[PDB]
């Protein structure tokens, strides 16, 4: 009826966990917290913290004001603890002043009532705090390149075609954006139930598979849309795939997870996919997606996941490594 | 090492009767009923105080006192270990002369 | 514990010069006195550390049982000269809170 | 000390007192001494007046907390063996000298004297602080660390480097030297751990 | 039994005769990050309030000397105007340095020092802030409250896997925040006597993941299990469940590494498993379990071992037993 | 004569960069440099920009009120540009309170003149931008990790002894902090200067050198002394070092270069150290450091270089192998 997937066409990882035995660790680390939260929820936090600590001084002022003796509507025979404090209003207002440090002047603190210097003191170390704060998780949230994750791009539709004779599992990713990823390095991983020998059962159980590059490294140099192809050798597991079961309900998917620091913020990102058995065409090619032009050269992204058909054995890389074999 | 031990000693003895000099020096002062009168002499209106009046005032002398125990009770304690550590030494250096 | 470890470091002591002088033929005879030195020495070491402890703790003791001390001689002296200056005391117990 | 909460290198750390260590002690408890003498002179002539008259002790009582700060500052740069922090404390020393004796010279020209209290301790600070300026000089001539190119640093002495010497008398500050404060650490550690030996 | 690394990291090495020259407080900004929270207020605390009463005693003492404080007709012209006691040169310093600047006490043309001071309390005001700043952004990118939510498994079992032993481990990552370039290193910790008659106290010998391309990385999303394939060039390959008792020399350090995606900071999760911490012969029971729209992974289970078919022989025995049975 | 070091023994490469085609990239990197700067000359460089930006709206304000007629003595009729301005001294002051953003307003900046209205929004704009460009430089410096490198300890000397059977080069390494360097990496080079068959010369041929990990990578976890040894086999370089060639005038160097981020601030570092010819003692070990306490290891940083003499062939790992196989 459903096929629940382990991540997403667009990362997004789809595992629920559950029984976490909370031990206010999600609490605890409030500044990762909040900067994993969205633009518009961290204005309101943004925006409470601020108003509650002018709220909350602007309480103090005015219980200040008030027990100072300098509340009452009359004759100015004393000095007042805050000049021009007549209301909360007034003493809303100042506190507004004296934490944004925007001091008109109107509302001046005296020498007069000791406590308000030491309430000063307060305001003002607690008024740089949260500035402090604010700003190291703003930077945080404007270093966030997760959005920037979402312009590297993999084909809808990855195939498996014949390479140099060896069969192998092709793929093409790209990269939408004229800024490079500084040292990309993209895993491969296959998930899917298996059993062991010994009566293990593994429920998704994820195999590396090796990407087959020139030096056997992983860097990828990402410009032009290049195309991933694993070299399905006698160790891959993926030795025993044929089109016969490569349809919607097998319990087989390609993880593939595209690292690589940006080279503007320095901060490294990370790209996830996934393909299902159904969405693998067995025995296609990609497309040639770059043709040179009168100056440099070019990428057709419109003919990004485009396949066409090719001649292709029926019979999986073990039966075909016999046939080798025997012939 | 001896001569140390006996240096703390020597000074340690002396500042042991400065408590005898303050209980006098504390209750003579107690024993006059006239507490109005003060030490009284100006240079500019800040009023110095000079040597003889410093010491007469009771809380000078208890503070004094306080100094003056804490150096005796110290000087003491550290003659009694000077002296005790030559004496491991020279029983150290004794039992290896006569083995 | 460094009473205990004062008189057990120094049996073994005692018992040792005693079998040297008991056997001191045999002990030549091996040119084994190069040895019986360094075990003396170890063994005199021993004796002497657990000794310099226990005056250490005596000291400690001492020291800091004398600071309190102090602290009560100012305490006692402050309050009762000021005692003696509003519930007027009249000097005479203030020297026996001294004494 | 925020550190020292979380810090495990000075679990067995070894110091190394700079030239003058007890010199500047003996000096530091002689000076602590006289600075209480000015506090009961300061106190004991504003009685007479109406008013307070702060200016007699309360610079001589910022004196006393100064100068035990002076001590604890120069104890974690001689445990830490980072001479360069010295120079905050050599200029203590000039600076409190310079003024100090601006203020013993102003004595004599409105005709103080010795018969006053007051000309006998100023007097007597500026001694002390001109001696302990030239302890924190000496400091300079032997680490020779602020100008000269080729520090001659200094080592931890080889008895004090054994992780099996703990009786460590012989070297500790002059105030641990006669309070015996070292030992606090053993006597607490006998409670838990018996004492034999080990 | 003296461990290498604790059970959440936490290294239970003590170093002694650290012979420094400064350099534990001569990386002050280092220093000011270690520092927990409670202190870091402190300093916060301290660094401006000395700053503020600093400066308060120059405002004071420059208005005594121009003589703009003696409370009489303003015949001149005041030094910085409204300093009447030093509670306003106090106040005075707090709105100058803290730029709240009230304007009761303005800073007047007619003394050519306060300028000089007003510039110097500025730029210290400046300076002091930019550094406290610095040290705040470096504190709120700590990530090591984010490795504590990284989960080992209490005990680590040794079972065979597609008939070759291995001491398999249960890894597990609890936030729904990837950690980005994950990389596990697992080291052996005992004490190693060559051929030539050496004494190494704490020989630390690498141990390959047995990852099928040879790294160490790794992608932690469902709790992975972390094994070392007891090859004949492994330490282990000649451990019997028999010497597995608690006063055993053994230890196995895990490390696991990777770039937190939040605020791009590197992390480290340290747990080791002493010898009376190995299960011998046990199985790891299965966690994930397929729902209705997504998998499930019952963390309850995380750390439960169920028995196995194993045997009771060392690995050189197996492959002994083997090469005789081939 | 002398014989020059690739590498001192704390870092500094002794290389002399000469000939070089400036193209004024030394300035180019101004946020680079003013960070790579000394504490005592940044704040001449931070001292000096503000200072400056001060007194160049200092003038900037002087001549307003003077064109404007504001400091003609006398109370004029006029209103003022900026109030109470009667002096370049108040022009100064007044420049300050501006920028800094003291605002004492006893000199105002009124609705009559709209120069004074640009200029008012000039000095905030270029205020704002230098305090955000000395903030961003000091963040950096605060950030500095270099110090830190600084208590990265390597031994005075290796040695080249015996260790299960094969010539390994061992050494010492030590950190001196209680925080951890993240993810370390030891890399080892030979530097000589080599000649090849096709008749090449290289000055200062810098060859890697495999580390003898246990897993055949760089990871190493430091958090007591570790010996950093490699195996001489028929690839390493050092296989034909006799004892009798050690002496000082021997082009001979080893490079360690320890890298890893530092976990307190997340910066990356290096820590480097060479070992000359006479630098390196054949046939001695290193002591045992690591003793066991009641609940806690100790190491003896007493000892960290301390090494014994230990019997060795005095022959080259060349003739080892011979000997091996003859044998």
């Amino acid at each position: 009826e459903r096929r629940a997937r382990f991540v997403s066409k667009k990362g997004n990882c789809n595992v629920a966990h559950k029984n976490i035995r909370e031990q206010g660790r999600f609490l605890q680390d409030v500044f990762t917290t909040l900067v994993d939260l969205k633009w518009p929820h961290t204005l309101l936090i943004f925006t409470m913290s601020f108003l509650c600590s002018w709220l909350l001084f602007a309480m103090v002022w005015w219980l200040i004001a008030f027990a100072h003796g300098d509340l009452a509507p009359g004759e100015g025979t004393n000095v007042p603890c805050v000049t021009s404090i007549h209301s909360f209003s007034s003493a809303f207002l100042f506190s507004i002043e004296v934490q944004v440090t925007i001091g008109f002047g109107g509302r001046m603190v005296t020498e007069e009532c000791p406590l308000a210097i030491l309430i000063l003191i307060v305001q003002n170390i607690v008024g740089l705090m949260i500035n402090a704060i604010m700003l190291g998780c703003i930077f945080m949230k404007t270093a966030q390149a997760h959005r920037r994750a979402e312009t590297l791009i993999f084909s809808k539709h990855a195939v498996i075609t014949l390479r140099h004779g060896r069969l192998c599992f092709m793929l093409r990713v790209g990269d939408l954006r004229k800024s490079m990823i500084i040292s990309a390095t993209i895993h491969m991983q296959v998930v899917r139930k298996t059993t062991s020998p010994e009566g293990e059962v593994v429920p998704l159980h994820q195999v590396d598979i090796p990407m087959e590059n020139g030096v056997g490294g992983n860097s990828i140099f990402l410009v032009a849309p290049l195309i991933i192809y694993h070299v399905i050798d006698s160790n891959s597991p993926l030795y025993d795939l044929a089109p016969s079961d490569l349809h919607h309900h097998q319990d087989l998917e390609i993880i593939v997870i595209l690292e690589g620091v940006v080279e503007t913020t320095g901060i490294t990102t990370q790209a996830r996919t996934s393909y299902l058995a159904d969405e693998i065409l067995w025995g296609q090619r990609f497309v040639p997606i770059v043709a040179e032009e009168d100056g440099r050269y070019s990428v057709d992204y419109s003919k990004f996941g485009n396949t066409v058909k090719v001649p292709t054995p029926l019979c999986t890389a073990r039966q075909l490594d016999e046939d080798r074999s025997l012939l | 090492r001896l001569i140390l031990s006996s240096t703390f000693r020597i000074l340690a003895d002396l500042l042991g009767f400065a408590g005898p000099l303050c209980i006098f020096g504390i209750v003579d002062h107690l024993g006059k009923e006239n507490h109005v009168f003060q030490p009284k002499t100006q240079f500019l209106g800040v009023y110095f105080v000079s040597s003889q009046e410093f010491l007469g005032n009771a809380y000078v002398l208890a503070v004094l006192l306080f100094l003056a125990l804490l150096l005796q009770r110290t000087f003491l304690q550290a003659s009694y270990y000077v002296a005790i550590e030559t004496g491991i030494n020279l029983r150290g250096a004794i039992q290896t002369k006569i083995y | 514990d460094l009473q205990q470890l004062d008189d057990t470091t120094q049996l073994p002591l005692v018992s040792h010069f005693a079998e040297t002088v008991e056997g001191l033929t045999t002990i030549r005879a091996f040119r084994y006195e190069a040895r019986f030195q360094q075990k003396l020495l170890e063994y005199t070491d021993s004796n002497n550390i657990a000794s310099l402890f226990l005056t250490a703790a005596n000291r400690w003791l001492e020291v800091c049982m004398e600071y309190i001390g102090a602290c009560v001689v100012l305490i006692a002296a402050a309050t009762s000269i000021s005692n003696s200056l509003h519930r007027e005391l009249s000097a005479g117990l203030v020297g026996l809170g001294l004494t | 000390w925020g550190s020292q909460s979380s810090k495990v290198h000075i679990h067995h750390s070894t110091w190394l007192h700079f030239p003058g260590h007890n010199l500047r002690w003996i000096l530091t408890f002689i000076l602590l001494f006289v600075l209480v003498c000015e506090i009961a002179e300061g106190i004991l002539s504003d009685g007479v007046t109406e008013s307070r008259h702060l200016h007699l002790y309360m610079p001589a009582g910022m004196a006393f907390m100064a100068a035990i700060t002076s001590v604890v500052y120069y104890h974690n740069i001689e445990t830490s063996n980072f001479p360069k922090l010295l120079i905050a404390l050599l200029i203590y020393w000039t600076l409190a000298f310079i003024t100090k004796t601006i203020k013993f010279v102003k004595f004599y020209d409105h005709a103080i004297g010795f018969s006053q209290l007051r000309f006998c301790l100023t007097g007597l600070l500026v001694i002390l602080y001109g001696m302990l300026l030239l302890v924190e000089v000496n400091v300079i001539r032997v680490r020779r660390y602020i100008f000269f190119k080729t520090p001659r640093e200094v080592k931890p002495p080889e008895d004090l480097q054994d992780l099996g010497v703990r009786f460590l008398q012989p070297f500790v500050n002059l105030l641990s030297k006669g309070t015996y404060w070292w030992m606090n650490a053993f006597i607490k550690t006998a409670h838990k751990k018996p004492i034999d030996l080990r």
